């Protein structure tokens, strides 16, 4: 149900 | 006809991917993102500025200045980034009995391509498709980079930039991402003590330096590194789909939904 | 009751369904355009872009005992995905009618939401039939790519019909023919009906055996000027986000204010099934 | 809760 | 819930069965080249890669009273590996016919595999003994060290034997001696098995009685041409790395295209042993 | 699941 990311946790 | 690989490679086949492309980003490292929102949305809402209201009234009881609102309301399409490669099945039955690497090499390639191809959408949008270019995008605060070789050298712009932004007043911890020669060249080691320029740009910065080789040969930006200034909307990261047998040889597509809306279009400064 | 003010919904059920009847009826009484287009499904509230799907295309399409022939499927000219405006309209009560027609006169006092509900559709005819400039929306009579067609013979009996013949010619030639439907203005709309001497017989009959899905009048439309359409779908469509609706709007100075809603676009798939002037 | 489309539904 | 889409397998157990044996007996019927050479086995599908071995080799073991010989067979440079093809044709199969084979008239007719097979088998027969520039690969009529020897001399009652006499004697100067078989090509192999040679009986008894492996027919191989080969193995081999088998493609337009699968490669260990025209 | 050779050894 929910909707996942994967790379994108760069911060900023 | 089926699902060609087991759990063991598809596991293989997606880090790779991801481990390229988290390597390979520098937009996710400057900019934050809107929630992922799934794969069935296809646009989003635009932005809002330019509302020049100093709503500074700040009386017993209340005036009426006027509100802040989008300035026209207008939505824009997700676009599809998208990189192909292909698989050989004689190979797969290898790797299945005989010798068991399963090279990879074809997602690395296909990851690096798609990276590079939506940093240089971040950095400068589709012109033919109609998007935003942060060098090409309007009321961009221009302010001269040059008179470069010198001991004092960008700091002089680097500051100038500053108090530009500061002026609008829009300011906070700043950001900067130079192109491969600025930024090597930037090593003038001494500024008089002991101290390296770049680190203590980096000091006037607070928020990285960073080098992108997909900016031109002479240009860099620097912006204000809040939200409700910039955003990367994503329908869905980076990923590797099956696209079906053909003639016995498997085809796969690497995927990224991507987006950036400049809402505030004041934290833009170039050369 | 009345004094505590800004209550969610000053009515009760009935008042409410007796505003939706009312709103419906005079709505369906005065539109004109509704008439000559299939909608598109009513999508919902949270919707506010549609796919504005295609710009044109033709295609044989051929038959064989095997089938393998090649003919590429109809997929699209450019996606463009254009948003959906609103339209609205807003009248008042006066907080007492409330209260008699809770009492004394038992069905309520309308006839404000009638008067609201006329101008709204006229808003929504006004707008199918031609565009703005203000949001970049394309009207009937402006769009482009319309086939326009000199129609200077009229006052007099030779003429009238060889325009809509020389229509459907135009048309035909684009390989478009199918059920056409005409709409005309009132300044010829009434010009039609002239019983002028050696009479035989009036003209709207012959051009209606031509039209085959009625002929058609609405005073949105300019002095002189009348189109041409092919009725069907995949040329023309309505996109509809949410029909007449009434809505509450607070309550200010103890009165009553309400607003008609509706969402709709007008997606034209195939801007080839359209003559003018 | 439905959709249900009210007013318009005239013939083609 | 039916029959159309972009379904698996149409064909069933038994339909599956029955392509297979056909595709078999069709193999077995035309496949010459498999008849003079020997198998190494089956390798499995994921192997693509195959040693070569190298070259001629004139070292006879030798016996004595105490062992001395040492009997040396050293080898040049590398092993030089090589790769294996594929070889693949069509099957088209309507999904009429398919549908018609569960509710209506059930022949499932599969005639065009029995086509399919037939070319496979010819094409790769071509590649024994005849190899592809494109992929430098080598064949029985064009490899070097074919020691050439002209005939010319047929079309007589008579004048085949002794070509073949001089080629064995070729052969056996190269100190490579054994159970000999001879290819040949039609018109020169109808024309060989004429009335008797006036010495007796018809050619073809002498010639297999001298070559005492067989003597085959080739319309693969060109005009006026023939070989000779001595059939041992540890000069000549086939490897194959999986048989001839059918696999089904995907779906086409609506129908069921397959394709049927060889992967070999001869390895010629000893190009001393082969004579031509 | 073996290498199962299926049409070959012709006479040889």
């Amino acid at each position: 149900p929910e909707k996942r990311l994967t790379v994108g946790s760069l911060r900023r | 006809a089926e699902n060609p690989l087991r759990e063991e490679e598809w596991a293989r086949l997606n880090e790779t991917v991801i481990q390229v492309a988290r390597r390979s980003l520098v937009g996710r490292r400057i900019l934050d993102i809107y929630g992922p929102l799934g794969a069935g949305v296809q646009t989003v809402p635009y932005d809002e500025f330019q509302g020049v209201s100093p709503g500074a009234v700040d009386i017993v009881g209340e005036q009426e200045t006027a509100m802040v609102f989008t300035d026209a309301r207008k939505f824009k399409t997700i676009p599809i980034i998208y990189k192909d490669f292909l698989l050989h099945w004689r190979d797969i039955e290898a790797a299945r009995t005989h010798n068991m690497p399963l090279d990879v090499s074809a997602a690395a390639g296909a990851a690096a391509l798609c990276a590079q191809q939506e940093d240089e959408l971040i950095f400068y949008g589709d012109a033919r498709l109609g998007y935003e270019g942060l060098m090409t995008a309007n009321g961009r605060l221009t302010v001269p980079l040059g008179d470069w070789t010198s001991p004092g050298g960008g700091f002089q712009a680097i500051v100038e930039a500053t108090r530009k932004l500061n002026e609008q007043g829009h300011f906070g911890p700043y950001a900067v991402v130079l192109s491969p020669r600025l930024y090597s060249q930037l090593h003038r080691i001494y500024e008089k003590t002991g101290v390296l320029e770049i680190e203590t740009i980096r000091q006037l910065a607070s928020d990285g330096v960073y080098q992108s080789n997909r900016l031109r040969g002479e240009s860099g930006v620097v912006v204000s590194t809040g939200r409700e200034n910039m955003d990367l909307a994503v329908s869905m990261d980076m990923v590797a789909a099956y696209l079906g047998a053909s003639r016995m040889n498997h085809p796969f597509r690497v995927l990224e939904a991507l987006l950036l809306r400049i809402k505030h279009p004041d934290a833009i400064c170039t050369l």
